[PDB]
């Protein structure tokens, strides 16, 4: 078939009508970002030649190719540890949550570490770790998974107990329904809306966190971004292994068979063919590993940017920290990766209103100080832009600039004076 | 260690910052050569309660450096002259 | 030993078993004249990108 | 080791050049690494073979050098795009992005030229000497709930004030720095205090 | 052996002049010079 791009949505535009949301959804979304790869090291001399001394004597004629390959792989290996250091080690203070989890109805048990588990991981992090499955050596990462989980636990404790203050200096404690109100004011919604509806927001947040855990537990292709990196690295290593079975035009792919079947004048030629074939294979592997290392470094720089801007603060950047108006984010460790739980504000249950740019009163034009003029049909009110909260149009929420003769579409309404 | 066997370094129970990385949380430093589990950071328990806030009473104007490379040395190689002279 | 270059008087002092000198790229950068035993630097003739 | 990032790039480029120069000393399986020795020792039918071995070895070395030079050029281009973004957003403006222009609340920045690089002096504001206060979400007065317009309600133990969030500056809770929304029955943790009217 | 180092198009004093212009703009005018006059 011819593919479709989505549902047609003709927005009901007119010159004096506005749509104001009357409700909201606290939506938590997942973002999975790879951070590091498997640190692989190749003994170039053993890969080309093994233990054959005649092969290494012929390999010394080609110079310092093996040194360049080893140095490139060493640079990739230290770059992976640098990537993990830049992503997760953004705090030098290891914060802990208080033993009493009184956060005004907000539940963080699915993201806080479980004391019953020996790995000290969160249930979400434990599910993430369950869902990820010849001269060659694999160097272990410098930070173990326990310490990466400890770093994410410190970040979670800091962003729960102290707000964004720990990312800019000393951790200044603040109650979580106040932190949330501050985040509400960062996206342009008044504190009262948060305080009046705090039980509903806490219930929505807990329901969204549970839906995140259920969706991760019910989708096999949720962690495909990390699995693609793991599969590419394993497949490149397998191809580098399988290139040893090719003779590259020589009589055999085994150096021992050539050294036992032929005299050194022709065994030198056959070993030279095997050496140049295996060296070309190793150069190809190191080149594609460098390209993939550049890609993983770009992804890790993006992940460090999201760690700084979505977790350690509230970001005004659209769609950088989830879909909707970003409230906060929570980091979770993943095998060779990071998972950001973006908690965002989505407007919902919008309603039509008749709107005007200004109010004409006593020959003066009045403009809203922070909100917008709306009308339900007979009466005029002023409300904040992202939530329907109608208030009487007074001199305290409006300001005066000019007369009524200039502004196009100004309407006549009274302005109350306290 | 999980990275392998380390000979010539005295293992200590104290945790310091990583000087020379060994791997799997092991780092080495010179003070003789010692090997240790690295310290992620200093501990700090935030005094959270549901009705207390911390307000700063002072400030520090802090200037920090950030070094970013921009360009490299522009090198050109005559391929015919390099291969053949 | 054939080549192309500019021959200059050299400050290097060769040992009596030494005849020539090599640089990093194993090109002869210094040579002893076999008739008058003096050392000569061999600078490559001037090359400039156009 | 303050300027290690630029010195790393300089050392990598110089080491790549030194490796490329050093690769001329290798014969790559030929009888000699010097072309003039082969051309003065051998007839062209076998000197062609020896020169062919030297040509393919040196061409492989040069292609390798160009490959890591292009990879390092991509890395340096990414770093330079980052530096241009920092110059646009930290020097030519004040950035709300956390830790993009230094640690702390970013005030301004200064650019300084460096050999093949740029050094940003980020001037930032760090809070210090914090003090505990008892806080409330709202003030209950005359059956109405009062919320701060821009600050936060704090108490030193007996008296309630409103202050800005990033600096302690206590002020009397009035109708000019608070706004009224709803009654006192809904907000959890609302406390009773008077609200002055000028 | 065929290696050449091309000089950069901007010399160090002109790069220093650019940084001096940026410093003078951000000191005397704030962020206004980056958005217009
Ligand atoms: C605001 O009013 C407009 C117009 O009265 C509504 O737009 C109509 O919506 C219905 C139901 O989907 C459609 O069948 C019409 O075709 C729409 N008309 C136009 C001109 O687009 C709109 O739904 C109202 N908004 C809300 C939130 O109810
Ligand atoms: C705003 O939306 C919330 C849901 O996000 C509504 O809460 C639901 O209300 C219905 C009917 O009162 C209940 O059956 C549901 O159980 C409630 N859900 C939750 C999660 O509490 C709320 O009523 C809406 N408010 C307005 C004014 O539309
Ligand atoms: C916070 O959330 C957790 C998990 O969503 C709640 O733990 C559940 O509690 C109910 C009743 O006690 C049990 O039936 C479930 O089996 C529990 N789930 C898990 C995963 O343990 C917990 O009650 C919530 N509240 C607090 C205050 O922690
Ligand atoms: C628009 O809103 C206003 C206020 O919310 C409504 O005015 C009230 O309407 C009810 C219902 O008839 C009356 O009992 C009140 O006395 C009215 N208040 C005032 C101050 O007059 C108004 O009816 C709404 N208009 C529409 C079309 O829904
Ligand atoms: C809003 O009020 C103004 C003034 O109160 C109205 O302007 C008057 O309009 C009538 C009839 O068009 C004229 O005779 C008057 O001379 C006008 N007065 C002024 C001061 O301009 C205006 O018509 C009102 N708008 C609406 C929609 O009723
Ligand atoms: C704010 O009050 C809390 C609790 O009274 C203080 O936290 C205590 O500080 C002492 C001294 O360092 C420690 O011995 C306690 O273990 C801390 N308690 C907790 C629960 O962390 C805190 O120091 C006060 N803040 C300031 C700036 O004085
Ligand atoms: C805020 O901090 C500054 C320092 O950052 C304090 O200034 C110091 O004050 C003491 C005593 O008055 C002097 O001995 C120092 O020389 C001052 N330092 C500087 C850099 O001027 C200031 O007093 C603090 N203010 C408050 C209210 O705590
Ligand atoms: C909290 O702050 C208020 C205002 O700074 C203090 O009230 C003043 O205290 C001084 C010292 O006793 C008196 O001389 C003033 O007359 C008080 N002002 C008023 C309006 O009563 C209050 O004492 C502070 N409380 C604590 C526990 O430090
Ligand atoms: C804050 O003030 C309100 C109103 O003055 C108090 O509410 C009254 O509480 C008493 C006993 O608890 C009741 O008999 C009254 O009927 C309540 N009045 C209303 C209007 O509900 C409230 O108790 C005060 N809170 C504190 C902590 O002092
Ligand atoms: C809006 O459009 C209608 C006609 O569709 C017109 O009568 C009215 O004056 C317009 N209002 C404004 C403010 O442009
Ligand atoms: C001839 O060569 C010898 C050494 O090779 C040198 O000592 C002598 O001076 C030379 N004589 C002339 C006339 O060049
Ligand atoms: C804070 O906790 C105390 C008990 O520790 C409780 O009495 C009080 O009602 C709580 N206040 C709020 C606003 O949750």
């Amino acid at each position: 078939y011819t593919m479709s791009l989505g549902a047609e949505n003709s927005v009901a535009y007119s010159n004096n009508s506005i749509a104001i949301p009357t409700n909201f959804t606290i939506s938590v979304t997942t973002e999975i970002l790879p951070v590091s790869m498997t640190k692989t090291s190749v003994d170039c001399t053993m890969y080309i030649c093994g233990d054959s001394t005649e092969c290494s004597n012929l390999l010394l004629q080609y110079g310092s190719f093996c040194t360049q390959l080893n140095r490139a792989l060493t640079g990739i290996a230290v770059e992976q540890d640098k990537n993990t250091q830049e992503v997760f080690a953004q705090v030098k203070q290891i914060y802990k949550t208080p033993p009493i989890k009184d956060f005004g109805g907000f539940n963080f048990s699915q993201i806080l570490p479980d004391p019953s588990k020996p790995s000290k991981r969160s249930p979400i992090e434990d599910l993430l770790f369950n869902k990820v499955t010849n001269g060659l050596t694999v160097l272990p990462p410098l930070l173990t998974d326990e310490m990466i989980a400890q770093y994410t636990s410190a970040l979670l404790a800091g962003t729960i107990t102290s707000g964004w203050t720990f990312g800019a200096g000393p951790a200044l404690q603040i109650p979580f329904p106040m932190q949330m109100a501050y985040r509400f004011n960062g996206i342009g919604v008044t504190q009262n809306v948060l305080y009046e509806n705090q039980k509903l927001i806490a219930n929505q947040f807990n329901s969204a966190i549970g839906k995140i855990q259920d969706s991760l537990s019910s989708t096999p292709s949720a962690l495909g971004k990390l699995q693609d990196v793991v599969n590419q690295n394993a497949q490149a290593l397998n191809t580098l292994v399988k290139q040893l079975s090719s003779n590259f035009g020589a009589i055999s792919s085994v150096l021992n068979d050539i050294l036992s079947r032929l005299d050194p004048p022709e065994a030198e030629v056959q070993i030279d063919r095997l050496i140049t074939g295996r060296l070309q294979s190793l150069q190809t592997y190191v080149t594609q590993q460098l390209i993939r290392a550049a890609e993983i470094r770009a992804s890790a720089n993006l992940a460090a940017t999201k760690m700084s801007e979505c977790v350690l603060g509230q970001s005004k950047r659209v769609d950088f920290c989830g879909k909707g108006y970003h409230l906060m984010s929570f980091p979770q460790s993943a095998p060779h990766g990071v998972v950001f739980l973006h908690v965002t504000y989505v407007p919902a249950q919008e309603k039509n209103f008749t709107t005007a740019p200004a109010i004409c009163h006593d020959g003066k034009a009045h403009f809203p100080r922070e909100g917008v003029f709306v009308s339900n049909g007979t009466h005029w009110f002023v409300t904040q832009r992202n939530f329907y909260e109608p208030q009487i149009i007074t001199t305290d929420n409006t300001f005066v600039s000019g007369n009524c003769d200039v502004v196009i579409g100004i309407v006549n309404n009274t302005v109350y004076d306290p | 260690t999980r990275a392998g066997c380390l000979i010539g370094a005295e293992h200590v129970n104290n945790s310091y910052e990583c000087d020379i990385p060994i791997g799997a949380g092991i780092c080495a430093s010179y003070q003789s050569i010692i090997a240790y589990t690295m310290s992620l950071g200093a501990e700090n328990s935030v005094a959270y309660s549901n009705n207390s806030i911390a307000i700063p009473t002072n400030f520090t104007i802090s200037v920090t450096t950030e070094i970013l490379p921009v360009s490299m040395t522009k090198t050109s190689v005559d391929c015919t002259m390099y291969i053949c002279g | 030993l054939t080549g192309t270059g500019v021959l200059t008087e050299s400050n290097k002092k060769f040992l009596p078993f030494q005849q020539f000198g090599r640089d990093i790229a194993d090109t002869t950068d210094a040579v002893r004249d076999p008739q008058t035993l003096e050392i000569l630097d061999i600078t490559p003739c001037s090359f400039g990108g156009v």
